[PDB]
């Protein structure tokens, strides 16, 4: 019983033509199985025996209930079919599920094969059952329904479904039906029996359109298995992630491991993979065996212990506040937890140290907020009220003066050290009395030889001859000198267009050691006034 | 319906829907179930792989705002009305939204597919709701064009009655310009709305006041080594626009290694040089003329403290216009708002002056901007933009504006 569902208009890509690949040869055995199968599918109404009026052909295969099944390779036909509106690529995050009294999962079953093919288009799907060891004329057919493996099947199926449910969702506003691939996660707040009845209604609505569905016979029971998660009636939890103990760890092994650990970092507090990753240094092959260092053996242990902790979460209740709190776990690394009621976390996660060319903590804080906001908008259609380890004063002082448009939605301070601050602030005006170094560097970009010295008003002088430098390291090195060689108060003038950079962004972390060295130095002074003057 | 097509070899837009708020999705869903019923739009299948972004802007009433920037670019041309030079010289211009006018005219059935758009769902708990226009869409370039005959018609009677009043059409907008005093003006605009309203339409710039502001250089009792440096820097960079600007005499005073804080006495030659430089800066650079065949570029620098500076130009340093925009009441804690606000403002000026929108260079990170520009958008059109890293001197120089 297929379907009184109106077909979808499928056309071949711009001006191309249906596939014409030759039928792969098969054994009398495999053949006899395919004949069997197609004879069944012939009657279920799924395929139709056609004839000579079809130049099109796709290769059928026989793979093994250990019973013989079939596989049609549409690879060609697909690359020659039109493009469809991409089917849902974003998958629901449990934390975004509103807690319901009951939820039912209904996998639609004989999904594709159950829906009509555009009768025009069927011809292109014709394949052929070989004859006994490549001697002439065997059985020929084509598809009357979405073929398993064809490009438009998923999108077409999704649609048809969506259509069939429009009514139900209309007549049952307080019922919720999530759609995902071939599944319907149906949840409500009715009573166990009311719910049970409404499900049977749905099911029967679908059956009246060609979609078979589970009964309490086959229909999944919680906890629900769903992408590293266990879905319970009042909480979700992460499904156990097991680190196998071995005495021989290949490169492949340590990588797959580092990976599962990194994923774990999102949920579990304390995972670390520094010494593990350390094992990858110099590796000559995925199959290479690399002995774990002591340090390595240890963190792996500690991780085995963190991982055996019961982290769990709650579901979303639209009536309560959304609150995201951020912590700075190491330079550029951030952790966040998003909840409604304290300690009852809806979701957590961390953002890896984003090794940049040059930023500062307030900038990165800002960015973690941006990420969380988008994440939140997606998951809940709202944006969290923030709890950030940063003083409104520091924020105002920074943002209020940064060359770039920046922003943090509504948030509030929370003193959970370490706090994000500004490591230093360049002076707004020259420092009276404070020394005035006139810095400079020049390097033969070609020879990578240079010097970078300074001369202060006070007489003090210097210059260093450098090996390996593009003027930019000299320049900066110039400035670096001027910083080490002065008091806790200095005025440095330069022609460096790049230093001008620092001025406007006062970075507190960079890609280059140099900038780092300078930064370290900047932080030590009590006052620094950086000034730029045109070069020459 | 008039057959419309995409420019040679250009295929349809397939831009992705940015995630929206629950607040906003419920509104689009409402607006869309309505329009659906009235036959303005129809749900569509998966065979349609095109798509344009949609959002809701702000009564408590929410409006639908589709972004056909891509489809506009991909849309054949129709060679709109010639820009009326005098519009810029009026004492007051009003903008009215005539997008409602299009819902009337049907859309060539063959073009529809391309107008497909999607209403997203919180948590991907469902596929989007897909539609495609059955009538002219607001924000599509081919709409005001295709409704041009019909528009002029409905307009004449009001122009003749008031021929001292100018009307110019940009997309969904109508810019009406007169010289009457505020009251006589506004009452006369309502006389225009009323006129428009008896068909199906519905809803305060002062161009002559937009002044061309110069660069003023600092004046001081005493000048320090620092003061002179900074000054010599602004001048230097500026020598890129006015090449007569000289810094030799000044740069002389700076010879030697003295404390930034030390006061330097100004030589008479040095004083002339400054005086001469104040003189050069007293007027915009000569030789800058608008070329309709070139793009318009609008660059903006955040001066901080809620002030913003901008330049519209086609050729680097050959500015068509320049300005500053100081934050409006309420935006205190919001850079994003002032910026989108400034952009709308600058873009309307450009429409008024040359009848086309400028391309923008915005000093904000793409993520920040994409995540929140809607929250404050209020116009029917949407300019083109690109994100950049503000050179510290173009900034420093324009904060020097009078
Ligand atoms: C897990 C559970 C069990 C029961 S009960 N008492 O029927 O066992 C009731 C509610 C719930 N769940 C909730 O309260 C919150 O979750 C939900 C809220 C509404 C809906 Cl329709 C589904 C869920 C799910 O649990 C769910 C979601 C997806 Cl995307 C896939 C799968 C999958 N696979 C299951």
């Amino acid at each position: 019983p297929i379907s009184p569902i109106e077909t979808v208009p499928v056309k071949l890509k711009p001006g191309m033509d249906g596939p014409k690949v030759k039928q792969w040869p098969l054994t009398e055995e495999k053949i006899k199985a395919l004949v069997e199968i197609c004879t069944e599918m012939e009657k279920e109404g799924k395929i139709s025996k056609i004839g000579p009026e079809n130049p099109y052909n796709t290769p059928v295969f026989a793979i093994k209930s250990t019973k013989w099944r079939k596989l049609v390779d549409f690879r060609e036909l697909n690359k020659r079919t039109q493009d469809f509106w991409e089917v849902q690529l974003g998958i629901p995050h449990p934390a975004g599920l509103k807690k319901n009294k009951s939820v039912t999962v209904l996998d639609v079953g004989d999904a594709y094969f159950s829906v009509p093919l555009d009768e025009d288009f069927r011809k292109y799907t014709a394949f052929t059952i070989p004859s006994i060891n490549n001697e002439t004329p065997g059985i020929r057919y084509q598809y009357n329904v979405l073929p398993q493996g064809w490009k438009g099947s998923p999108a077409i199926f999704q649609s048809s479904m969506t259509k069939i449910l429009e009514p139900f969702r209309k007549q049952n506003p307080d019922i919720v039906i999530y759609q995902y691939m071939d599944d319907l996660y149906v949840g409500s707040d009715l009573e166990i029996g009311q719910h049970r009845t409404k499900i049977e209604e749905l099911r029967q609505h679908l059956l009246r359109w060609g979609l078979t569905t589970p009964d309490k016979k086959h229909q999944k029971e919680p906890p629900f298995l769903w992408m590293g998660y266990e879905l319970h009636p009042d909480k979700w939890t992460v499904q156990p992630i097991v680190l196998p103990e071995k005495d021989s760890w290949t490169v492949n092994d340590i990588q797959k491991l580092v990976g599962k650990l990194n994923w774990a970092s999102q949920i579990y507090p304390g995972i670390k993979v520094r010494q593990l990753c350390k094992l990858l240094r110099g590796t000559k092959a995925l199959t290479e065996v690399i002995p774990l260092t002591e340090e390595a053996e240890l963190e792996l242990a500690e991780n085995r212990e963190i991982l055996k902790e019961p982290v769990h979460g709650v579901y979303y209740d639209p009536s309560k506040d959304l609150i995201a709190e951020i912590q700075k776990q190491g330079q550029g690394q951030w952790t966040y937890q998003i909840y409604q009621e304290p300690f009852k976390n809806l979701k957590t996660g961390k953002y890896a140290r984003m090794r940049g060319a040059h930023t500062n903590d307030v900038k990165q804080l800002t960015e973690a907020v941006q990420k969380i906001t988008t994440e939140s908008i997606v998951i809940w259609g709202k944006t969290p009220k923030f709890k950030l380890p940063i003083q409104k004063e520091t924020w105002e002082t920074w943002w209020t003066e940064y060359w770039q448009a920046t922003w943090i939605p509504e948030w509030e301070f929370v003193n959970t050290p370490p706090l994000v601050k500004l490591w230093y602030q360049l002076e707004k005006e020259p420092i009276v009395g404070a020394e005035t170094f006139y810095v400079d560097g020049a390097a033969n970009r070609e020879t990578k030889l240079g010097k970078a010295g300074y001369v202060t008003n006070r007489g003090r002088q210097k210059v260093v001859t450098l090996t390996d430098t593009t003027n930019q390291k000299t320049e900066l090195q110039a400035i670096y000198l001027a910083l080490q060689d002065s008091g806790l108060e200095v005025n440095i003038v330069t022609d460096s267009q790049y230093a001008l950079g620092i001025i406007q962004a006062q970075p507190d972390q960079s890609e280059s050691e140099l900038v780092n060295q300078i930064i370290e130095q900047l932080i030590k002074k009590e006052k620094v006034y950086l000034a730029w003057v045109p070069a020459h | 319906t008039v057959p419309v097509k995409l420019k040679p070899g250009m295929d349809g837009p397939k831009v992705k829907q940015w995630p929206l708020t629950e607040e906003k999705i419920k509104a689009l869903v409402e607006i869309c179930t309505e329009m659906e019923k009235e036959g303005k739009i129809s749900k569509i299948g998966p065979e349609n792989p095109y798509n344009t972004p949609v959002f809701a802007i702000k009564s408590t009433k929410w409006r639908k705002l589709v972004d056909f920037r891509e489809l506009n670019k991909r849309t054949q041309d129709f060679w709109g009305i010639p820009h009326p030079a005098g519009l810029k010289k009026n004492k007051s211009v009003t903008v009215l939204d005539v997008g409602d006018a299009y819902f009337s005219v049907p859309l060539d059935e063959d073009f529809r597919k391309y107008t497909a758009f999607t209403i997203p769902s919180i948590n991907n708990e469902t596929p989007g709701i897909r539609y495609q226009y059955n009538v002219l869409p607001q924000g599509w370039k081919g709409s005001p064009a295709i409704f041009q005959s019909s528009m002029t018609k409905i307009l004449e009677p009001f122009r003749k009655q008031n021929p001292d009043i100018v009307i110019y059409q940009y997309m969904d907008d109508l810019y009406v310009g007169s010289d009457l005093e505020i009251g006589q003006h506004r009452t006369k605009i309502e006389e225009l709305r009323q006129h428009l309203l008896r068909w199906g339409l519905t809803t305060e710039l002062h161009p002559d006041k937009w002044t061309v502001q110069p660069i003023v250089l600092p004046e001081k009792d005493s000048w320090t080594v620092n003061d002179i440096q900074k000054l010599v820097g602004k001048l230097n960079w500026a020598s890129q626009i006015y090449p007569g600007i000289k810094v030799r005499q000044l740069c002389k005073l700076l010879r030697g290694t003295k404390a930034l804080t030390e006061v330097i006495p100004l030589t008479e030659e040095a004083e002339l040089e400054l005086a001469e430089n104040r003189e050069i800066l007293k007027e915009p650079v000569h030789g800058v003329y608008y070329d309709p065949s070139k793009d318009l570029i609008a660059e903006i620098q955040k001066q901080g403290q809620g002030q913003w500076t901008y330049q519209i130009y086609q050729e680097p340093f050959k500015n068509l216009k320049t300005g500053k925009y100081a934050r409006m009441r309420g935006a205190h804690t919001n850079d994003v708002k002032q910026l989108t606000e400034a952009v709308q403002k600058i873009t309307t000026e450009s429409i008024v002056i040359w009848g086309k929108t400028p391309k923008f260079k915005l000093p904000i990170q793409k993520e920040t901007w994409e995540t929140w520009w809607t929250e404050y958008w209020q116009a029917t059109w949407i300019p083109e933009w690109e994100f950049v890293n503000t050179p510290p001197l173009v900034k420093l120089w324009y904060q020097l504006e009078k």
